[PDB]
């Protein structure tokens, strides 16, 4: 519906983190509970410049 | 070639260069430390404007000296020649500028420049309406009276304003003046006088076009004059009165009038001015006659057009107030990336800013972009223009909306989804159908580029992000999307090339829409051919236009001068060429000869008198002359001067053959016509290079054959060009001999590094200064037969 | 036959904002005269 | 013979006498335009001594009649340079030599 929000997210998780959010977009393939994925465990020069959750969000949307 | 002069040495320090041009009887002097130099060019081409200029590379410091405040004469012109100084025209002002760049040093980064706009010398020659033969209607002979005497009154409040009284003779110093009187008691010369002007205004309106005629029949007896107190009271107990006008509101085709009404009026008098031998000169001299003022409407000042505008405008008030009514080829430039950083996959951004608003386009292209095609008007490009807010591929749709200067615009593609978005400082563009993406459904193909668009007089600047910091609206816009900037983790700068505007022979292409070349084999009584012929003459989409075609390989002249039998045609050293011209191809339309390889003139309108020309003189000291020699590009005839006289056009049906003829060995080159000698000739210098070229206009299907013949005791073509063949008197045509055609532009490489020059104003005794220092080299490849680098 | 090849330098030009021509019926001097004084030059900073 | 014609005069008085070497900067190239050699480019004066037989005549001539500091230019006929028989991949038979000369230094 509105996602015009969504960068704002984003903004939140360093790139690092990147490897992460796949990950787990497959687990919510999987049907799995948000408990269980929580329990089961240059970009950087300008991230480092200013002074998960999302992926349930984009697994939803990719429908 | 070498001159004399008194001390020869090539130019070095201390020394002082004086340059005379005399536009009368073209020529051009020169003088050394006041010693004249015994050599002059004359009888050159006078189309277009002259301009002093100098040439140098690296390691140089000279200074302009133009006269008055710009640097004083170190000796004294000749009796006749005016200082340059006296040439600014009165909207400019003094500087020093390169001669047609198409790149500029800015605060952020290097800036892009498209083509300037110049004058030509035409500009300079004032065309009024010339409505003499006009004459006033009766119908408007009472309002002729009626406007001068208003036009008096108002002429007298003005001086009145500004302290003139009446005296029966003019004194400027205690502004008297006799015209402070009533209208009707003026001389009769100068009443008539008033009218006869008041009348030329009303004539001008009409020669103008405008309808003048009678609306309101009640507007005359309600007028009022204006009541002045009696401070604006003569003498004489005359009082100005001019019309209360305040109501009065002219309507835009009225304004429109009033501005037209001003120039021609200054155009006229400028052309009679014209007539009795004025001129220009940014300085007054009477007794010289050369006035401040003397040049057409369209180049005076801003306050000067006021001033004469600002009486029309008042007669323009008082006629409504009586009721009446009145009522490629260097125009663009295209830069692109280069071939080797297509892209096939990814998604990618960069950034375009304009510096200037007007028209200029940016986008995407593919690599086989052709240069003399307008950006987007095919479908090997995808471009947003934003002068207009407008999409181009394949044509024209609207989009987005206008920019301003300073604006910026991201470009961003996308060849996972295969989508093109447009972005304007941060703000994402959208068609009436709220569509987010400007294009879509794109193939891949061999990739995509950034490209760039120009028109007259623009300058913008490309952001390739080269530095992340440099961007502005990137991290608003893109970075969480994905995209990268397109010059990204590279060690150079992207290398750029450029549409270059100049014209080039090339090769006739196998697949032509229009045109198609044969090549024909000798037979037992005709020798080899190429021939040319017209694909669509007759269909809806038919191109006509002028041809300039030449052949592939030169011939050459020593380096110095000095049926058959063998013992003539083995030592003959004489060269002849044919060319046939079908019946139905109008001769008068067919020019034939040989160029230079430096010929560049791409002109829709040609004639034998555009060809370019100069003659070098040398002399001696007491004024005899040793040698005059003629420089030109083109030797060609003209085939209107072969056709029979009183001939009733192409009604005939009958073949035309041209021969041409040259002597290596003493330069000489002649032309014979179906067998008859011709008057004309010519006389070329040592060591020259000519190609076979013709220059067509097609009027048929059948247009004109190349033909390598022979004639009794002379060698053919191919004996000459060909070093095997010098002792062959066969005639061949081998493969490497083909016909090229001319071509308008082409594709360019940018340097890397450009020569840093720096210009001031040395002083007011000093002149202006140019210097250079820091030296530039570059690697340059030769190619031998077209004498190109 | 063969491309040749070689090392050459970079030159410029440098012109004021006067024009001068001459057409029928124009507002326009005929003759006209300049200077140019020469300060420093190096005869060889390259091999060229 | 050898024509010398002055790009830039020099001092006038000094000349290459006999048992003297001189120090030249040369760059010569054919009739036709083509450059075949400069001493330039290799960045190292031309060293020879007058007398000996060392060069071709033309060059020797030429440098003869040049003072000191003198920039100038030279002209070789056939006869003079390689005659009918050239330099093997570098001058063609029957070639015009042209020169362009500056005198640096003696012995």
């Amino acid at each position: 519906t509105l996602k015009k929000m969504l960068p704002i997210g984003l903004n939140m998780c360093a790139p690092t983190d990147q490897e992460l959010i796949t990950l787990a977009k497959t687990r919510y393939a999987l049907k799995d509970t948000d408990e269980e994925v929580r329990e089961f465990l240059w970009q950087m020069a300008l991230y480092r410049g200013l002074p998960q959750e999302v992926s349930a969000v984009l697994y939803h949307l990719e429908q | 070639r070498l001159v004399t002069s008194p001390g020869q040495h090539l130019l070095a320090p201390e020394d002082v260069v004086s340059c005379c041009l005399d536009l009368s009887v073209p020529s051009i002097s020169f003088r050394i430390n006041g010693c004249p130099v015994q050599g002059v060019f004359e009888a050159f081409n006078l189309n277009g404007l002259f301009f002093p200029v100098v040439s140098f590379s690296a390691g140089v410091k000279v200074r302009f000296l133009l006269g008055g405040r710009h640097g004083e004469f170190k000796f004294l012109p000749p009796p006749g020649y005016a200082p340059c100084h006296e040439a600014v025209l009165p909207r400019e002002r003094l500087r020093l500028e390169p001669i047609k760049e198409y790149r500029r040093e800015g605060p952020r980064g290097p800036h892009l420049v498209g083509p300037s706009r110049c004058l030509s010398h035409t500009d300079f020659v004032p065309c009024p309406v010339d409505t003499v033969q006009i004459v006033l209607p009766p119908h408007l002979e009472r309002i002729r009276e009626k406007l001068a005497e208003n036009i008096h009154e108002l002429w007298a409040l003005t001086r009145i304003e500004q302290g003139w009284t009446y005296g029966p003779v003019r004194d400027d110093n205690k502004r008297l003046h006799p015209c402070l009187v009533d209208f009707h008691s003026l001389p009769e010369p100068e009443r008539n006088y008033n009218l006869q002007m008041s009348g030329e205004t009303l004539k001008t309106l009409l020669a103008l076009g405008c309808h003048v005629g009678m609306a309101d029949e009640k507007a005359e007896d309600n007028l009022r004059k204006t009541k002045l107190p009696k401070t604006y009271m003569m003498s004489n107990g005359y009082k100005p009165a001019p019309l209360d006008l305040s109501h009065v509101r002219l309507t835009p085709a009225q304004t429109t009038l009033v501005d037209r009404l001003a120039e021609n009026g200054h155009n006229v008098w400028a052309r009679d001015r014209v007539a009795q031998g004025w001129s220009y000169s940014a300085v007054q001299d009477i007794p010289a006659r050369r006035n401040p003022r003397l040049v057409p409407y369209r180049l005076l000042d801003e306050a000067t057009k006021r001033s004469n505008r600002d009486s029309l405008c008042q007669a323009v008030r008082t006629l409504l107030g009586y009721g009446y009514n009145i009522e490629r080829w260097d125009r663009v430039r295209i830069f692109r990336a280069e071939k080797s950083y297509a892209v096939q996959s990814g998604r990618w951004y960069f950034e375009f800013e304009a510096v200037t608003t007007g028209e200029m386009r940016v986008g995407w292209a593919r690599p086989e972009l052709r240069p003399d095609v307008e950006l987007g008007a095919d479908e090997l490009a995808y471009v947003f223009n934003g002068h207009r807010g407008q999409r181009w591929h394949l044509g024209s749709e609207l989009f987005g909306r206008p920019w301003q200067s300073g604006d910026v615009v991201g470009c961003m593609i996308d060849l996972t989804e295969n989508t093109i978005i447009f972005t304007l400082n941060g703000e994402v563009l959208m068609s009436d159908s709220g569509s987010e993406t400007a294009f879509r459904d794109i193939e891949v193909g061999d990739g995509f580029l950034p490209v760039c668009s120009l028109g007259p007089g623009q300058v913008g600047h490309l952001n390739l992000g080269q530095d992340v910091s440099s961007l502005r609206f990137f991290a608003i816009c893109g970075l969480q999307e994905g995209f990268e900037p397109f010059a990204i983790n590279m060690q150079r700068p992207v290398t750029t090339w450029f549409s270059k505007s100049l014209p080039q022979f090339e090769a006739v292409p196998l697949e032509h829409p229009h045109y198609e070349v044969s090549r024909v084999d000798g037979t037992v009584d005709t020798p080899p051919c190429l021939r040319l012929t017209h694909r669509t003459w007759g269909s809806q989409n038919s191109l006509v236009e002028m041809l300039f075609l030449r052949l592939s390989l030169p011939v050459q002249f020593h380096q110095h001068f000095r049926r058959d039998d063998p013992d003539i045609i083995l030592n003959t050293t004489t060269y002849y060429y044919s060319v046939r011209v079908f019946a139905g191809q109008e001769p008068s339309c067919v020019w034939v000869g040989w160029v230079t390889p430096d010929y560049h003139q791409h002109d829709m309108n040609f004639d034998l008198t555009k060809v370019r020309a100069v003659t070098v003189t040398m002399g001696d000291e007491q004024g005899n002359i040793h040698s005059s020699l003629k420089c030109s590009n083109c030797y060609m005839v003209w085939g209107g001067d072969f056709v029979s006289p009183g001939q009733q056009g192409r009604i005939s049906h009958t073949d035309l053959v041209i021969g041409c003829l040259v002597d290596l060995a003493t330069g000489l080159m002649t032309f014979t016509a179906n067998g008859k000698e011709s008057n004309t000739f010519f006389q070329v210098e040592p060591n020259t290079k000519l190609f076979p070229a013709v220059f067509v206009l097609p009027t048929h299907q059948n247009v004109i054959q190349f033909e390598l013949g022979k004639q009794k005791n002379i060698m053919p073509l191919s004996a000459a060009m060909f070093l095997s063949e010098r002792k062959n008197p066969a005639p061949q045509c081998p493969p490497r001999l083909e016909m090229q055609m001319l071509m308008p532009v082409s594709w360019s490489r940018m340097p890397n590094h450009f020569l840093r020059v720096e210009t001031r104003r040395a002083g007011e005794r000093l002149g202006w200064a140019v210097q250079c220092q820091e030296p530039l080299t570059m690697m340059a490849l030769h190619i031998p037969e077209e004498n190109r680098c | 036959l063969l491309l040749q090849t070689n090392l050459i330098n970079y030159v410029t030009s440098i012109r004021p904002n006067i024009f001068v021509g001459r057409a029928e019926g124009t507002t326009q001097y005929s003759k006209w005269y300049f200077e140019v004084m020469v300060d420093e030059v190096v005869p060889f900073l390259t091999a060229q | 013979g050898v024509e010398i014609e002055t790009i830039s005069p020099g001092d006038g008085r000094t000349f290459p006498k006999k048992g003297q070497t001189c120090v030249v900067h040369y760059t010569g190239m054919l009739q036709n335009g083509k450059k075949f050699d400069s001493s330039r480019d290799r960045n190292k004066p031309f060293k020879f001594r007058i007398g000996k037989q060392e060069v071709i005549k033309g060059f020797e001539e030429g440098a003869a009649q040049m003072s000191l500091g003198q920039r100038a230019k030279l002209t070789c006929t056939p006869d003079v340079a390689y005659g009918a028989t050239g330099h093997p991949g570098v001058i063609p038979p029957n070639a015009t030599l042209i020169f362009d000369v500056e005198l640096l230094n003696l012995e």
